[PDB]
RNA sequence: GGCAGCCAACGUGUUGGCUGGGUAGGGGAGCGUCCUGCAUCCGGUGAAGCCGCCGAGUGAUCGAGUGGUGGAGGGUGUGG
RNA sequence: AAGUCCAAGAGUGCGGCAGUGAGACGGCGGGGGAUAAGCUCCGUGCGUCGAGAGGGAAACAGCCCAGAUCGCCGGCUAAG
RNA sequence: GGUGAAAAGUACCCCGGGAGGGGAGUGAAAGAGUACCUGAAACCGUGCGCUUACAAUCCGUCAGAGCCCUCGACGUGUCGUGGGGUGAUGGCGUGCCUUUUGAAGAAUGAGCCUGCGAGUCAGGGACAUGUCGCGAGGUUAACCCGGGUGGGGUAGCCGC
């Protein structure tokens, strides 16, 4: 008889978010943007060259 | 009399009785290990010849495992904002030497 | 141990580091000779901790009920209280900080065997 | 293709109601239902939860001094985020929270449900709850008793019968819903569900064609 | 769904704030010295924890030397003479034998000429 | 002597061989916090918080081990 | 034609996510300069630093030795 | 913003000009006293233990004498698979972060603690990849009926 908690989600449905500058262990101080410049703030628009 | 016995790759000075912290053994507690000799000193003579010194074992007991003491690596580089920290606790058998 | 009696005095106007500067003298003394000490020393602050330890020798002598003459100033010492804040204008327009400080003087004294 | 009885508050039985294995016989689905259920509490989720933004606190038009020469942090207005009182940066604001599953995937989480209580025995059909004309707690609590000693029921029953979902209301554990509302959630958390013979026959012609 | 930091950023400030005591001056009263002070420590442990083997090798090498001097020998010939000899003794036992009891150092200092060239500055 | 990554062999958990410095950066697996569905358990014979002792884990950390203080709520599993 | 081949963790193609586009000194080949610069500009299946800990050079990013998984109060060596 | 269940908010006595306290009482508690639940850190004392006045100290780490405490054993003070505290002395040892070819740098930032402070959300958006349902089909949008998360809704959209 399955019961409410013996719902699960199918393995490899649920995958954990990347959490971005929360410290140096993963991805601290640069939230993955690398040092300065245009990209380390804003963004490039896709039909700029 | 005195030996010096080999175990673990290290070589302890040992007399009958004496407790030793050795590197790990496969020996479950209770059991009695031999071990090689790399010198006897019995009164004021010595056995140094290598054929007879592996004429000699000296038989302990396993009175237990031990774990060593804990260390704690945090592995630093500054400006870099690399760290790592891991920790190590060593695996460990304690030795009463019966004879020699 | 000996028998002891406590005396507290708390928000006394006066800093608790010019209380301890008069208390480091009377430290581990006969009460007679503390009252004395503190009677002729040209501080201001010996006024509120020689009513201290007067305090604590009268509660020996009224609820203790021991004798006089064998008070000793075991223990005494001056915790800090609260500060009150002001502000004294300066030149140009500055406006410094002024902290009005207070004490808490606490008195143990026993009554030592002769 | 069960075969439930259909028993009487008399403690009898009248007859026996069919369960179609397309129906009552499906094999359960586990990451399914995990999906219905998670989507169901998703709608049930009042997102009615916000803050106020940089933009929305009040005050904080002013530039708060002159931004050189005073030896100061360069700060734009009070209620700037790092500010106390200042606006919350990435905050919550209202969402609705129901997500929109395919109508055969919440259908089929159904009969999964039905199935998996049926494999078990935990489906009951009764003529009704309580011999009519006024409701009464302590005889459908007794006659409800002796159909389960489980906890939680869900006790399906057809709209117009009020007194019969009125003497069975206050019991603790006892859930009581319309077949055309019933969902995997309801079922999974009853022990035992409990039908009448017109809610049942009703769920079966509701999906007979 | 609000969270007050608190309960978890304690933790490590305890841990941290435990492991400085001892700490001569704001070293062992403030999680930032303290911490910066920790890193300090555990990569000093980690360097004297490698150099400690050197330096206790260095330690049973100066005392054999002097031994070995006193048995008038030179140390770097003894240990090539034992080497010569087979007896494998390693240099902590080795000094132990030195201070405690000499009499089996002058046996092994014996051994160790005894098995070793006639002339040590032979072209072989 | 302990761990781990890739791979192989019998085979189905072991063993073996290679490998394991690292910033920008990519990938993987986790610790701790809070709110909640469902399930269980603890608590005025003293919950949380805090301060310790004695310990534990490869790391974040842990202590349904213990005392002091405290005075009403918490733990754990599986999902969100 | 072989070698390496329980590995180089190698090529090539398609895709997701990048950072980078200020380099430094040393060896060898050169332009500019006065065949000056710790100068400047190029070449190099050249090296190291960057992004590299450990040993030597007194100290001393870039030179010589050697690439740090952890532990040991074992042994042999490299530059010196 | 928070005494306590209830003011039962400390009668009376004593020191003090009062403030403040000490007895006595109230209370389950006054380590609840109208400066009041819990009462952390920074910061400030007092008491004890070890150390320190010929010594050039990123303030640690590794080795380490002496002293002090504690747990076992034999016994009656000396070892032990011990554990703590402090440390004479010896080797090694140039803070953290930003940004740089390169900073211990005499480049920037930071007096200290506690609380707070930065990749979030919307959308039948786009692309890719997991997972699930149905499958040459898949799915509904507005809307309608449900005190619900359920059921109808073929317009369209994508594949062909
Ligand atoms: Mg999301
Ligand atoms: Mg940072
Ligand atoms: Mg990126
Ligand atoms: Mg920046
Ligand atoms: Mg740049
Ligand atoms: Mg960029
Ligand atoms: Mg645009
Ligand atoms: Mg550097
Ligand atoms: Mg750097
Ligand atoms: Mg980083
Ligand atoms: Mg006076
Ligand atoms: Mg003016
Ligand atoms: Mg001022
Ligand atoms: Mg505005
Ligand atoms: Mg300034
Ligand atoms: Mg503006
Ligand atoms: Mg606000
Ligand atoms: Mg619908
Ligand atoms: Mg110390
Ligand atoms: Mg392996
Ligand atoms: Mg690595
Ligand atoms: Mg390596
Ligand atoms: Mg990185
Ligand atoms: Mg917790
Ligand atoms: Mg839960
Ligand atoms: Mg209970
Ligand atoms: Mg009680
Ligand atoms: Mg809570
Ligand atoms: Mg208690
Ligand atoms: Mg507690
Ligand atoms: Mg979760
Ligand atoms: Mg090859
Ligand atoms: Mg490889
Ligand atoms: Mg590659
Ligand atoms: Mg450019
Ligand atoms: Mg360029
Ligand atoms: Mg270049
Ligand atoms: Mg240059
Ligand atoms: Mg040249
Ligand atoms: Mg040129
Ligand atoms: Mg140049
Ligand atoms: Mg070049
Ligand atoms: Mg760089
Ligand atoms: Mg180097
Ligand atoms: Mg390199
Ligand atoms: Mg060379
Ligand atoms: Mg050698
Ligand atoms: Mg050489
Ligand atoms: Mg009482
Ligand atoms: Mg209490
Ligand atoms: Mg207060
Ligand atoms: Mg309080
Ligand atoms: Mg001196
Ligand atoms: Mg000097
Ligand atoms: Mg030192
Ligand atoms: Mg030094
Ligand atoms: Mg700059
Ligand atoms: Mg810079
Ligand atoms: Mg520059
Ligand atoms: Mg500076
Ligand atoms: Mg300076
Ligand atoms: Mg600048
Ligand atoms: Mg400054
Ligand atoms: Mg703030
Ligand atoms: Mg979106």
């Amino acid at each position: 008889v399955i019961k409410l908690h013996d719902l699960k989600p199918a393995p490899g449905e649920k995958k954990a978010k990347t959490r971005v500058g929360r410290g140096e262990g993963s991805k601290g101080k640069t939230a993955g943007r690398g040092t300065k410049g245009t990209k380390a703030r804003k963004n490039v628009p896709v039909m700029f060259e | 009399t005195y030996a010096i016995v080999k175990t673990g790759g290290k070589q302890y000075k040992v007399a009958a009785g004496d407790v030793v912290k050795v590197e790990k053994l496969d020996s479950e507690p209770g059991a009695s290990v031999s071990l090689p000799v790399a010198l006897v000193v019995d009164g004021a003579n010595v056995t140094s010849k290598a054929d007879d010194l592996a004429k000699v074992a000296v038989t302990a007991e396993v009175l237990e495992h031990t774990k060593g003491p804990k260390i704690r690596i945090h592995k630093f580089k500054n400006k870099t904002g690399y760290h790592k920290r891991q920790g190590h606790r060593q695996q460990l058998t304690v030795l009463k030497v019966t004879g020699i | 141990e000996f028998p002891s009696a406590t005396a507290k005095a708390r928000y006394v106007r006066v800093s608790a580091t010019k209380a301890r500067r008069v208390i480091d003298l009377v430290r581990g003394k006969s009460v007679e000779e503390a009252l004395d000490i503190l009677r002729w020393a040209p501080q201001a602050a010996s006024e509120p901790v020689a009513k201290v330890i007067a305090s604590a020798a009268a509660n020996a002598q009224n609820n203790e009920g021991l004798d006089p003459s064998t008070l000793v100033v075991a223990t005494v010492y001056a915790d800090e209280g609260p500060t009150a804040k002001r502000i004294r204008p300066r030149a140009q327009g500055r406006a410094f900080r002024i902290r009005k400080r207070t004490s808490h003087i606490t008195v143990i004294v026993e009554s030592r065997p002769p | 293709t069960l075969k439930v009885d259909v028993k009487t508050p008399a403690g009898k039985t009248d007859g026996s109601v069919e369960l179609p294995a397309e129906l009552f016989d499906v094999e359960p689905n586990i990451a399914l239902m995990h999906q219905v259920v998670t989507a169901q509490l998703a709608a049930k989720r009042q997102g009615t939860h916000s803050t106020k933004t940089r933009g929305e606190v009040s005050g904080g038009g002013k530039k708060p001094y002159r931004q050189k020469g005073t030896g100061r942090a360069r700060q734009g207005s009070t209620r700037a985020p790092q500010f106390t009182g200042g606006g919350t940066v990435h905050g919550p604001k209202p969402r609705d929270y129901s997500q929109r599953t395919p109508k055969k995937m919440i259908a089929a989480a159904l009969r999964g449900a039905l199935s998996d209580r049926a494999r078990n025995d935990r489906i009951h059909a009764v003529t009704e709850l309580v011999e009519g004309q006024t409701p009464s707690t302590k005889s459908a609590k007794t006659f409800l008793g002796t159909l389960t000693e489980n906890k939680k029921v869900l006790v399906v029953i057809g709209r117009t019968d009020e007194v019969g979902a009125k003497s069975v209301r206050n019991l603790p554990g006892v859930h009581v819903i319309s077949p055309d509302q019933l969902n995997t959630y309801d079922v999974l958390n009853a022990d035992d569900v409990v039908f009448s013979v017109e809610a049942l026959n009703a769920y079966i012609s509701a999906n007979s064609k | 769904a609000r969270v007050k930091r608190a309960l978890n950023a304690q933790k490590k400030r305890r841990t941290v704030l435990k492991a400085s005591k001892g700490y001569r001056g704001q070293r062992s009263r403030l999680y930032r010295k303290a911490k910066e002070q920790q890193l300090h420590s555990l990569t000093y442990a980690y360097r004297d924890r490698r150099a400690r083997k050197g330096e206790f090798r260095k330690l049973w090498i100066s005392r054999i030397n002097a031994a070995a001097r006193a048995n008038d020998i030179t140390y770097n010939r003894l240990i090539q003479g034992l080497k010569a000899a087979g007896v494998e003794v390693d240099r902590k036992n080795l000094a132990e034998l030195a201070v405690s009891d000499p009499a089996a150092f002058t046996a092994l200092v014996d051994v160790a000429r005894a098995a070793l060239p006639e002339d040590v500055n032979a072209p072989s």
